[PDB]
RNA sequence: AGGGCUACACACGUGCUACAAUGGCGCAUACAAAGAGAAGCGACCUCGCGAGAGCAAGCGGACCUCAUAAAGUGCGUCGUAGUCCGGAUUGGAGUCUGCAACUCGACUCCAUGAAGUCGGAAUCGCUAGUAAUCGUGGAUCAGAAUGCCACGGUGAAUACGU
């Protein structure tokens, strides 16, 4: 990774002396990144999930997992076990490289970009964000886009509180408005 | 990671308009040329009234 | 719009009424029929009751209404929908 | 290929292609191309990246795209909050510039609503 | 004095503009008729992207002004796309008339770019310089035509028959 080097060098020290931490593992870490795609339009055409999954593979660089309806839901014509989404869990080198890609190419490519909310913390130091469109990523080609599919991005951390989560995500200059 | 199931994830090059070059692994195959990066976007660097409107046309 | 070389238009009588109102400190609602007069900066904070055809409607002047005409804030037609 | 946060057609002449930007009509397109030294009948595909950055800087001098949309929304919303006749016409979705409503007015009113 | 005749779930009549390539846009360049003008028509020159502004001739007119006709023709481009079609709607900025353009003017500039891809049942005009299409002028009128009245340009098809 490249941003793990930045974490280990700068972010730990700055957060240590900002939060009066006893031990270096009391400092929040970024432990995993999860990217999913709600592709319930698969109900109509399976080909959809396949194309959404290939988009996700292009974005993330690892093959996604096809996720299934946990139940049968009468409001969307889905049975228990019908595939309606994808997911990739990135940890380590791949998640750090994705963090840099998203921070330094992807988010500048969002229409009308004016910062990401800092109230989007789940309550325990985990941040989630959406991506109306996928072209925001340079890994997806434009003159071939079959459909306009967004995605969700969640950053699970060891930060016990939203404050410690913002603090860590800010050390990387995460664009918070 | 598993074998032969993953997209070809090779280190590419990516050059911005303001002269920013980042050596990035991604699954595109070719190199990258992008208009705006994190270091030349209005929000990242911090670049993102009726009495005046009335008085612009109203030099007394 | 009125030509800029002419300046904004306002009826003289209402201009004097407003000038007195700012001078006395007064906030008694100003009665006027000059729907055609432009709202001026010194009108801000005053309440001008603008005739709409049958009744004077109170218009508490703010900063944003400067440059508009008084009549823009006193609708003359009454409409509540058809088949109502 | 990409200007002002949107993609512009590579196959079109430059004057036509630049009009895809919200806030750039033909007149602004010609002005932008004249100030960037680029001919008008040049296809966007056959332009150097440096020429495209020149076009990006020229477009930057105008308010376009989301900035323009926010400006237009703010103007309408100011009118609507003000409660002036123009703002009330915006509220009801009726013609704002004095047009007849006894007939026509279908662009503001939309498709006919049978009784 | 201010408001209304300008309202707006809706139904009809008469029109205008379109839906494009027999076209749109750009550059160049031909050929009319009729008419109006003194609180009027207003040139040239200067300023403005423009509507216009300033200065200011001439003309009560076969003399001066309104006032370059447009379609057309040549060259280029667009290449069948809701488009370089369409120009509604709306935001901003203006001009002029007029004591005064909020209700409720016309026009300009920048931006916006809706419906519409030729129209169900039904139904209208036209037999020749007609229809169709293209501009031009006048009355009313401070300002305010897609209406009305008038003028030329290009210019068809068809009529066996009752
Ligand atoms: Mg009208
Ligand atoms: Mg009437
Ligand atoms: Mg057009
Ligand atoms: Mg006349
Ligand atoms: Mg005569
Ligand atoms: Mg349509
Ligand atoms: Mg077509
Ligand atoms: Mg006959
Ligand atoms: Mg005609
Ligand atoms: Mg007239
Ligand atoms: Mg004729």
């Amino acid at each position: 990774a490249k941003l793990h080097d930045y974490y280990k060098d700068e972010v730990v020290k700055k957060l240590m002396t900002e939060f009066n931490y006893n031990s270096v593992m009391q400092v929040p870490r970024v432990e995993k990144i999860t990217l999913n795609m709600g592709v319930g339009e698969a109900i109509a055409d399976k080909k959809l999930l396949d194309n959404a999954a290939a988009d996700l593979a292009a974005i993330s660089g690892q093959k996604p997992l096809i996720t299934k309806a946990r139940k049968s839901v009468a409001g969307f014509k889905i049975r228990q076990g019908y595939p309606i989404g994808c997911k990739v869990t990135l940890r380590g080198e791949r998640m750090w490289e994705f963090f840099e890609r998203l921070i330094t190419i992807a988010v500048p490519r969002i229409r009308d970009f004016r910062g990401l909310s800092a109230k989007s913390f789940d309550g325990r130091g985990n941040y989630s964000m959406g991506v109306r469109e996928q072209i925001i990523f340079p890994e997806i080609d434009y003159d071939k886009v079959d459909r306009v599919r967004g995605l969700d991005i969640t950053i699970t951390t060891t930060a016990k509180s939203d404050e410690e989560g913002r603090a860590l995500l800010a050390a990387f200059d995460f664009p918070f408005r | 990671m598993k074998k032969d199931i993953h997209p070809k994830y090779e280190e590419i090059t990516a050059s911005c308009s303001c002269g920013n070059v980042m050596k990035i692994r991604s699954t595109v195959g070719h190199d990258l040329n992008l208009d705006v990066c994190s270091k030349c976007h209005p929000f990242f660097t911090g670049k993102q009234g009726r009495v005046d409107r009335f008085n612009k046309r109203f030099n007394i | 719009p009125r030509s800029l070389k002419k300046g904004p238009f306002i009826d003289l009588h209402l201009l004097k009424k407003v000038e007195k109102a700012v001078e006395s400190g007064d906030k008694k609602p100003l009665r006027t029929w000059s729907r055609r007069s432009t709202i001026f900066p010194n009108m801000i904070g005053l309440t001008i009751a603008v005739h709409n055809g049958r009744q004077h409607v109170p218009v508490f002047v703010t900063d944003e209404m400067v440059g508009h005409k008084l009549g823009e804030f006193a609708p003359t037609r009454t409409y509540r929908g058809h088949a109502a | 290929a990409r200007i002002a946060g949107i993609n512009i057609p590579d196959h079109k002449h430059a004057v036509i292609a630049l009009t895809s930007i919200y806030g750039v009509g033909k007149t602004r397109s010609k002005a932008i191309l004249a100030a960037a030294g680029i001919a008008e009948d040049v296809k966007i595909s056959e332009l150097s990246e440096g020429q495209i950055d020149t076009l990006r800087d020229e477009v930057a001098k105008f308010v376009v795209e989301g900035d323009l949309r926010r400006e237009i929304s703010m103007s309408i919303k100011r009118l609507m909050d003000l409660g002036c006749y123009r703002g009330l016409r915006h509220r009801r979705g009726l013609p704002v510039r004095g047009q007849r409503t006894k007939t026509n007015a279908r662009t503001r009113k939309g498709p006919r609503k049978p009784i």
